[PDB]
């Protein structure tokens, strides 16, 4: 008729925590912008966003 | 003037290992939304059970 599963009942998630938080106001309330022909990149990594 | 005996091997297949096919959890896992979604596809995965 059917088959046997296991339900899920709690989370086991396994990775700590970075001690530094996504600065993502740098792009977005920045004092300036660049053109669209020659943007400016910054790389966002090592951190914990929002 | 004379006689041979002879032995020779014949070797005929009977059966095979028996599977059984779990459709759902093959097919879309453990999500629920995908086996919500799989049942408006029909009886299929019955008809191959
Ligand atoms: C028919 O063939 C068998 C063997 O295929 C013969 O038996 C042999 O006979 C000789 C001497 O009589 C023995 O030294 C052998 O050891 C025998 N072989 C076996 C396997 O036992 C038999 O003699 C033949 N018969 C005729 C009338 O020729
Ligand atoms: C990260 O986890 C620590 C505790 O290990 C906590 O104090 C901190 O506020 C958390 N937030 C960060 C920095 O990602
Ligand atoms: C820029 O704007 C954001 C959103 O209003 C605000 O949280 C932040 O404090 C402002 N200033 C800087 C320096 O990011």
């Amino acid at each position: 008729t059917s088959n046997f599963r296991v339900q899920p009942t709690e989370s086991i998630v396994r990775f700590p925590n970075i001690t530094n938080l996504c600065p993502f106001d740098e792009v977005f309330n920045a004092t300036r912008f660049a053109s669209v022909y020659a943007w400016n990149r910054k790389r966002i990594s090592n951190c914990v966003a929002d | 003037t004379n006689f041979t005996i002879s032995v020779t091997t014949e070797i005929l297949p009977v059966s095979m290992t028996k599977t059984s096919v779990d459709c759902t959890m093959y097919i879309c896992g453990d999500s629920t939304e995908c086996s919500n979604l799989l049942l408006q596809y029909g009886s299929f995965c019955t008809q191959l059970k």
